[PDB]
């Protein structure tokens, strides 16, 4: 579970759509 | 590893000084475990708890065993040797360990370590990136390298947002510096104070007379001079460490490391848009400047929106390949090759590499510049500008001046229209859709269409309250004036008299509520459209015999409830589009005009069709769709040129068999009627097919299966 | 790792000597820590605190305990043994550490470590670059050329970065100076104090109250060993001195802040390599000391001649001869064209191909044509657009015997070539670009007087006024076309001198009046006034004086009616009057029956008039887009018509005699109102389906035998 969490969180951290949704929010 | 860039010369100096100090600590420690002792000799004569110090010489006989001597050594070493001499190497080791922990606390503390590793990684990988050299040199770029460049730009932006919020790294470095300097002060104070207590000769008085026989002994500490020079060397090293620490503190406090000005890099390069980075980001960039200004110089190119704009344009040139543009090519209503560019960052250069393209469609393109590579676009004739603020290169401006012939401009703001459209000379078709009427910009912006000379089609969907004086100046050569106000009445004021060369006039959705006299003053018109002008009465058409050339009177989408008989004077009409009106009866005088070819009276209030329709032999497409016509007269089939009988949505009870005499019929619409059954003679039309014969399936089933086979074969063959 | 290039022989020697000195330092330190002791025996007979040195023998009974002996040893080792004999290995260790710190402060100081690492990376990248081999040879892949250009730019940026200041040279000089003075002090004090390491020591410490004896004689067992560890060490320092001294001489015999590439720029062809200076010069001198080949093959990245060679080689690999034949096209003159657009440089393979006839150079900057343009055989056209052409004297002389036609596209004076005036053997020339600038009214075209064989000059330069220089130049002119694109042309009767003109084109001159100078030239066969916005042609009465005009061109105008007098021009053979405002064309106008070509499309003709029957020596009539309903006997008295431009009309029918017109190249029917094609059109198998343009629904009404014959003749 720790490896799955860190893999998901790291791949989310380099996801462009995270920045896209942050721009949409703010 | 890669943290060396974040360690300036002071940090390296303290790192090496701490290493040498730890070597001193280890050496002193192993000597203290190994050969630290005190050779003690008793004083034979004592006087008030002190040694008296009062024929050949002979040695003094103490009568002590070797083990009594060892006991005396251990007791006096424990009791009367100063604590500094005993615990100097361990104190030095503790001090050096604390110094190393202070120098390496920010590397291990997760809150600062995450920021530090992010900074080091993205800064190093920006430093070895090739697009940094490409931008600082100011082509073609590899796909993988382009993906790396865009990912690095996004990572730099997200890290800049992530780091600038707080100043945890600056505060931690500050606190480490004050802790190190105050510990240096304490170390130097106590070590200098207690360094003189390391003595070779120690007088001990330990009260072990019951076990040995003597009370006071004079011991020699052998590792006292060696420990003294080791302590002096340690004091000198701590002095150097402390001086470096106060230099670091002065460097931190003299300037403001929380504020970086990029004025050196931004003025050197063409990028004047690099922001003044602040806070923690500014702090580690100052640290990198203490290492090497080149890293900051090559990193600053990733903080400017000009650089990312150029990168986006180059990447868009790269991704939009030629073959995908070939499969993107389409055709318009004018049978010209077409390419719709919708919602792109810029315009691809591979679009401009095309040669077969005729109409390029620029829709929602924010602030792009037209490259001169338009010299390749020789077949380009129609530039379609939708909400696109376009800047123009001079050779491309000349090329469009000598090639481009049709420009459509839609804009939301009157500043969005390019100012180089007036310099165009080969332009004939202009479509200015969007409000030209604004305060002090009401037709003053388009006052430069006087520079336009060959303009013949001027579409204006622009909510014009009154028609411009500039089109009164231009309309000597204008041949079509399509004005859409979407609900604003024109005060024409008979100003079209100077506009004599019009062949078509399309006043659509103008809410005129009456036909003005400017159309009547003109003479060259052949296609008159008055769509959605709310024309309640059209009684003026008696004067339309003055217009000897009119051939298409598109009086549709209006409030026309009747037709005056003077339309019989209009023998020159070929297409009379009266559909979607309120006309309830056709006068027979309208049926005098033998030249009518497209009699579209659909969506109206007609209840009957006069028989005189048989006189209209040139009629081809009679569309009476959605009317109240119950029975078609046989004389309707007298006209043998009916090509498309749109009888749909009517109340036709039965279609007579005389339709079998018609030959030009290609598509007849009967679905939605009261038609009981389809007669057999409907199959007698040769050119009619299933696509042409649109009808309900059960109505199709009424035809004979041999006639149905003929029609199904016309669908097949 | 990769720093071994920056360590010359002296640095390696000093590093090895420092390692050996550290070895003997730790050896002496281990000895001094572990078995350094002093065996002190009391002198039983003494004289004034000095050792007097005065039946089997018996041992001297000193009556001393073992611990009294240990105390005597400790006191006379601390008090009387010399400090050098006790702390020699620690001094050697400290000196060796100082020497190592001085040697490695070059690599450990960040300010110079960054520059050293950058220089190492750049030098190794240039060392492993394949293009250097080609640079030392006198084909490369796309990746090879791209990385060569990128590393060229990196070398230029590094040269800008490092040459500005000398921090590496200053630190190296300071390190050498410090090492030299440290060697001097070390040799001085070690030689002075090496004579105190003695085996025998007379100690007198005054511990008589604790031992009973005043003076003792002590043996220091390690002393002799320390002697062979001291003098040896001295010898090492001497070497470490002399080598360092040599290094100092190497930093003073010449200015290391001025590297000269004279040997390389003399041996190699590149003579443009600059004399680099400062830190760049110092590290290049160090690399020369290591290996001259690194500097030799790095010197080719400091010259712009090698940069130009790489650029031309890269563009040569881009555009091979096969891709040139791929890009080969043909123009309107049926000549071989090669559209070269947006290239950083001109190729050489494009001049290798002798087939080329029209060398096209559109918007190609930094153009410098080598004499390999002499390789071109059919070169008679040079379509240079927005091109600044530089041509050497042999290639210019080659142009002086083969070049014939030359088109220039320019933005005022910026893109106008200067070598065109010396060209005296060309025959055609074109110009395009605004010339009527402020204070420069037609002053830039004053150098076209040496051109004597020029015959064709065409201009499109939006002239507000007629240039007097043009009138002076045009003496030897045959064809001249003037395009003003919506600007007034003030001829002002100045064309009377232009007697040699045989074709005068005035496209979009917006004249609205025919200038009176046209009526003076008896050589003009073609008069072109297209898009002049002519409404009333009342100047054709004055055209009666001319007897040379064979074709008037008043098309794309608004001529409401053509007057009667124009029917007096028998020499007219081609009437281009299409897209005009002509309502009824008079029959008297068709008294001239030798109207071979005719353009009357897009007009307002309501019927084809009578004296078309008079016409006999024609080949086409353009009746597209007017109000004519039928092919009358008037068009049917013509027996030489070949193309009918009758499309998008209200033409009701084709009567029978058009089915006798077997020599019918084309018909145009793009929207005409024909009932059906008559069976008389089946009388002519000469007209094929590709030959005529007929609507698909109109074409299918022909009989199946006729349609099969039409498709057959399309195949046949
Ligand atoms: C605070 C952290 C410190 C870390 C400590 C590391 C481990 C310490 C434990 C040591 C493990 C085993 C070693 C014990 C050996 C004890 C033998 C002993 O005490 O015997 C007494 C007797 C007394 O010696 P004297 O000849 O009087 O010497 C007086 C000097 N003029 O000693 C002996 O007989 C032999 C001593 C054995 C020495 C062992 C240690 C030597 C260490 C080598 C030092 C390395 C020097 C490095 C460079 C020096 C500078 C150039
Ligand atoms: C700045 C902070 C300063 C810290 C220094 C504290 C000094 C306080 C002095 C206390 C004092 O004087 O009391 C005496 C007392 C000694 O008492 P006696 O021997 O009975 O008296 C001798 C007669 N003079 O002194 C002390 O306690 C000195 C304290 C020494 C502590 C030094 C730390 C030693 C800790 C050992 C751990 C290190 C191990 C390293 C691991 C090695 C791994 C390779
Ligand atoms: C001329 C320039 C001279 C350069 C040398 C500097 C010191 C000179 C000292 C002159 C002097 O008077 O010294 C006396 C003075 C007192 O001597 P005693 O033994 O009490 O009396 C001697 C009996 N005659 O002697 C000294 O202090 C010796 C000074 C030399 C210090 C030795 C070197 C210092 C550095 C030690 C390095 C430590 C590293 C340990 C790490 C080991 C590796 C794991």
């Amino acid at each position: 579970k720790i490896e799955h969490f860190i893999s998901i969180l790291g791949k989310c951290f380099d996801s462009p759509w995270t920045t896209r949704a942050l721009s949409e929010v703010s | 590893p890669a943290y060396r860039i974040l360690k300036p010369w002071w940090d390296v100096f303290t790192d090496y000084i701490s290493i040498v100090m730890l070597m001193i600590a280890v050496f002193g420690g192993t000597l203290q475990v190994t050969q630290d002792k005190m050779i003690c000799l008793p004083c034979k004569w004592v006087t008030k708890d002190s040694c008296n110090d009062s024929t050949g010489p002979t040695g003094i006989k103490y009568d002590l065993d070797r083990h009594q001597y060892n006991y005396v050594d251990a007791v006096c070493y424990e009791n009367r040797l100063h604590w500094f001499a005993k615990y100097f190497p361990y104190l030095v080791l503790l001090h050096t360990l604390i110094f190393l922990a202070c120098s390496n606390f920010w590397f291990k503390f997760p809150r600062t370590s995450s920021k530090l590793e992010h900074f080091v990684s993205i800064l190093l990988k920006c430093f070895d990136s090739p697009w940094t050299t490409r931008a600082l040199s100011e082509g073609v770029l590899d796909k993988k390298e382009g993906e790396q460049a865009k990912a690095l730009f996004e990572k730099v932006k997200k890290f800049r947002t992530h780091v600038e919020e707080g100043d945890i790294v600056y505060r931690l470095y500050m606190r480490q510096t004050i802790i190190k300097v105050i510990k240096f002060a304490l170390i130097i104070c106590y070590t200098v104070y207690y360094v003189h207590n390391i003595k070779f000769d120690v007088d001990c008085t330990v009260d072990i007379e019951s076990l040995t026989g003597y009370r006071t002994y004079r011991c020699a500490h052998p590792l006292a001079t060696l420990f003294k020079i080791l302590a002096s060397f340690y004091i000198s090293l701590v002095i150097f460490y402390g001086l470096i620490c106060m230099y670091t503190l002065w460097w931190m406090l003299r300037r403001s490391l929380k504020k970086y000005s990029f004025e050196s890099i931004r003025e050197e390069s063409s990028y004047s848009d690099i922001p003044d980075v602040k806070n923690d980001f500014a702090f580690m960039l100052h640290l990198i400047d203490q290492y090497d200004p080149l890293y900051s110089k090559r990193f600053a190119v990733f903080l400017s929106e000009v650089s990312e704009n150029k990168l986006r344009q180059l990447n868009l040139n790269n991704e939009w390949t030629l073959d995908k543009l070939r499969q993107r090519l389409t055709k318009n209503a004018q049978d010209k090759l077409e390419l719709h560019l919708f919602m792109l960052s810029g315009i691809p250069d591979t679009v401009f590499d095309l040669v077969e393209l005729e109409v390029l469609k620029l829709e929602l393109i924010p602030d792009v510049t037209i490259p001169p590579s338009i010299a390749q676009l020789t077949g380009l004739k129609e530039l379609w500008l939708y909400h696109t603020a376009a800047k123009i290169e001079a050779p491309a401006l000349a090329f469009l001046r000598e090639n481009l012939r049709a420009l459509h401009i839609k804009f939301t703001d009157i500043k969005e229209i390019p100012l180089w459209i007036y310099s165009l000379k080969t332009l004939e078709e202009l479509h200015l859709t969007g409000n030209l009427s604004a305060e002090n910009n009401r037709y003053i912006v388009i006052d430069g269409l006087r520079e336009l000379k060959r303009l013949k089609v001027l579409r204006l969907k622009s909510n014009l309250s009154k028609l411009p004086q500039v089109v009164t100046d231009v309309g000597v050569h204008l041949q079509k004036l399509s004005i859409n106000n979407e609900g604003t009445k024109l005060i024409v004021l008979n100003s079209l008299k100077k506009m004599v060369n019009l062949t078509e006039l399309e006043l659509i959705r103008c809410d005129l509520e009456r036909i003005p006299h400017s159309i009547f003053s003109l003479h060259n018109l052949q296609e008159i459209d008055l769509k959605d002008n709310n024309l309640k009465t059209i009684e003026e058409i008696i004067s339309f015999q003055h217009l000897h050339r009119l051939t298409c009177l598109k009086l549709w989408y209006n409030h026309i409830a009747y037709i005056p008989i003077q339309i019989g004077n209009l023998t020159n009409l070929e297409r009379l589009y009266l559909n979607r009106n309120k006309i309830e009866k056709i006068p027979t005088q309208l049926f005098y005009c033998r030249k009518l070819r497209y009699l579209d009276l659909s969506h109206n209030n007609l209840t009957f069709l006069p028989a005189d329709i048989g006189l209209l032999q040139n009629l081809q497409n009679l569309a009476v769709t959605a009317n109240r016509i119950e029975a078609l007269p046989p004389e309707l089939f007298q006209c043998r040129k009916l090509r498309a009988l749109h009888l749909g949505n009517n109340v036709l009870q039965s279609l007579p068999s005389r339709v079998g005499e018609l030959t030009n019929l290609t598509q007849i619409e009967l679905r939605g009627n009261r038609l009981e059954c389809l007669p057999v003679e409907l199959g007698e039309c040769p050119l009619l097919k299933r696509s042409g014969l649109v009808v309900e399936e059960d109505l199709f089933s009424t035809l004979p299966p041999e006639v149905k086979e003929r029609l199904w074969r016309a669908d097949k063959e």
